[PDB]
């Protein structure tokens, strides 16, 4: 520990630049909400997607469905004499999550700002080969790497932070009754492309790949059992009266 | 026991009570709407978020029990905070199928579904309004095409 | 296990990140408030790591199949991330008070 | 008289101007209040509507 | 009980805190002494070893939630006479509109 240096350039310095960056992630999150906007949605898409749904979910769960109904449902998907995927067919800067041009624009003033200085010292033993990355702005050769400047300094501030965030928000459910619109537009962005064709080939065949296991004839498991767990639980359904 | 019920409670409680009475979606019109007022009443001070879906459910519950006054009471601000709002219009056609004049809340549908097409409310309220109004076999037909 | 709910399961893993950030956080506090050599800095955040990761199993106890279906997220998770929060709360307290 | 070895890089620089940081930093928390009932009233409209 | 452990957690990170402001006051008087490179002593540290502890018990129970995997048990309680009726078709002809028409 050496290089003494004063209480008036902590007080003016790191304080500042934390409340900057934090307050530059607040607005970068709360502005990137505020721009967000929804997209056109044609009622035929929907359509198509809500179908693929309930082909997915007709590929997910068909044990537990009637080997009767399973088959009716798969032909009339397929329905090799006419079929409905056969017939209805339809007719056909480089900004990349752009968050490190702000943050490296912010980095950069803040550099331009402070031009010879000394922030704080890591405690992490660093090479001499880092020198020119950690200083750029002090002519010091015998000097160690271990003093940064403030550059560095906010580069692990904006990553300090980073699960930080997520700690004050959060995620959301409700809106029951919008709920089932979010579920539409969400799944019509999903289906955007206009691959028709292709996607209805492809299901049309995954559909016939496709086993049938019924597994509700599995039932002799349960036959031989005990219930005990049905008196246990009506216990502490009794002691609840009535409002 | 009103009183005594009034008494050993919180507002907290009392919205807390409300959210679950809407996740289960529960028949209690009577006790939704003599919960309502009270809280309107007693705090009328924060949670607007909340009050408006709170508004909403009162006046779902007014509809059915005996009270069109406090329907209207919540119809109208309702409107002052939001003045073109869809939720709004159905609810009003819905309380207007209640009364009388079911074409005029037709016509207010397809308006409805004219402005936005798509939209499930309007849809189902008009098939629930012929359900009750003609036989059951038309409005069979009409939810049938919906569901394709 | 037949079905599961991946609302439950979010859940979960959520208290369990917010929880081993917390922890890690506040860990990266004692350190720069001591003053430490990187080494012993190093193990003594895998110590606290490992000292979480017994208090979480613990407040389980009996019933942990229903709550967790395996361990290994719970040993072994969240623990770079964890450590580059640490880093810099743990630089943060130590040249404020020794350097400043 | 003091001698500089090489300029300074143990106090302060005299030239920092205490009015733009300020400015700006309150002009974070500032925005970030502002935003914050653009974004809750954009939810909102966007749930009802 | 939250409000104990968000109690404890307070006092615990205030004592956190004394506890710093000691190892500055003793890192100032170093700075004013030649040599003498001693360590801080050892009953602060075991201070702030005990807040330390002691604040990572309550952060722990402050965010628990634990919901269970099975989700039919979330349906369990659950009747089949609430699910009948639906938020979204809704007649409005009953006896009991008629019944309570007067008061």
């Amino acid at each position: 520990p050496e290089l003494l240096l004063d209480s008036n350039i902590r007080l003016w310095v790191v304080l500042p630049i934390v409340i900057i960056t934090f307050f530059v992630g607040m607005i970068r999150h709360y502005v990137s909400i505020l721009l967000q906007s929804d997209k056109k949605l044609t009622q035929e898409q929907v359509s198509d997607s809500q179908v693929l749904i309930r082909s997915r979910v007709l590929r997910e769960n068909g044990k537990y469905i009637p080997k009767q109904s399973f088959l009716t449902r798969k032909y009339y998907f397929n329905n090799p004499e006419d079929g409905f995927f056969k017939k209805t067919k339809r007719k056909v800067m480089k900004g990349n999550v752009t968050n490190v041009l702000p943050m490296i624009l912010i980095g950069g003033w803040i550099n331009m700002t402070f031009s010879g200085f000394v922030t704080t010292k890591v405690p992490f033993p660093l090479t001499l080969r880092f020198k020119p990355m950690l200083q750029q702005g002090i002519e010091l050769l015998t000097l160690d790497a271990s003093w940064v400047s403030s550059a560095s300094w906010y580069f692990l501030n904006v990553f300090g932070l980073r699960s930080i965030y997520s700690l004050i928000l959060g995620q959301d459910n409700a809106a029951d009754q919008s709920r089932m619109m979010q579920e539409q537009m969400t799944g019509a962005a999903m289906a955007m492309p206009a691959d028709t064709n292709k996607a209805f080939k492809t299901e049309w065949e995954a559909l016939e790949l496709t086993d049938h296991q019924w597994a509700l004839d599995d039932v002799e498991e349960e036959l031989m059992a005990k219930d005990l767990h049905f008196e246990g639980m009506f216990k502490k359904e009794l002691q609840t009266s009535i409002f | 026991a009103k009183v005594s019920e009034l008494y050993d409670v919180t507002w907290e409680e009392m919205r807390d009570k409300m959210r679950k009475w809407r996740e289960e979606n529960s028949r209690n019109s009577e006790q939704i709407v003599e919960v309502g007022e009270e809280l309107i009443n007693e705090y009328a001070s924060k949670l607007g978020d909340d009050i408006w879906i709170i508004y909403e459910q009162v006046m779902i519950a007014a509809l059915d029990y005996g009270r069109d006054d406090l329907a209207l009471f919540c119809l109208q601000e309702l409107r002052r905070q939001f003045p073109g709002s869809h939720r709004v219009k159905r609810l009003t056609g819905m309380r207007f199928e209640a009364m009388e004049r079911y074409d005029d809340a037709i016509q207010l549908y397809d308006r409805i579904l004219q402005e936005d097409p798509t939209n499930t409310a309007a849809r189902k309220r008009k098939i629930a309004i012929r359900k009750a109004q003609g036989k059951n076999v038309e409005a069979i037909r009409e939810l049938n095409e919906y569901l394709e | 296990p037949p079905f599961i709910s991946e609302a439950a399961v979010r859940g979960n893993a959520a208290v369990l990140d917010y929880c081993r950030t917390s922890v890690s956080a506040l860990s990266g506090a004692t350190a720069g408030i001591l003053g430490l050599t990187g080494l012993y800095g190093f193990i003594f955040y895998l110590l606290a790591s490992v000292l979480l990761s017994l208090l979480l199993i613990l407040k389980a106890g009996r019933r942990w199949n229903k709550y967790f279906k395996s361990r290994r997220p719970l040993f072994t998770g969240g623990l770079i991330g964890g450590l580059f929060t640490y880093v810099l709360f743990w630089t943060f307290l130590y040249g404020m008070v020794h350097v400043y | 008289t003091r001698v500089y070895p090489s300029k300074q890089f143990d106090v302060l620089k005299d030239d920092y101007d205490y009015v733009l940081i300020s400015s700006v930093l309150f002009g974070l928390v500032f925005a970030t209040m502002i935003t914050k009932r653009l974004a809750q009233v954009k939810l909102l409209n966007r749930a009802w509507r | 009980a939250p409000s104990l452990w968000k109690g404890l957690v307070g006092i615990g990170l205030f004592a956190l805190a004394h506890a710093a402001f000691s190892a500055a006051q003793h890192r100032s008087y170093m700075r004013l002494t030649e040599k003498e490179d001693e360590s801080l002593p050892i009953d602060i540290v075991l201070q702030t070893l005990l807040a330390f502890a002691v604040t990572c018990y309550g952060i722990v129970h402050i965010a628990g939630e634990f919901k269970d995997m099975d989700a039919t048990s979330e349906l369990k309680n659950k009747t089949f006479d609430t699910l009948r009726n639906h938020p979204s078709f809704y007649v409005f002809n009953h006896r009991g509109r008629v019944l309570f028409r007067p008061s």
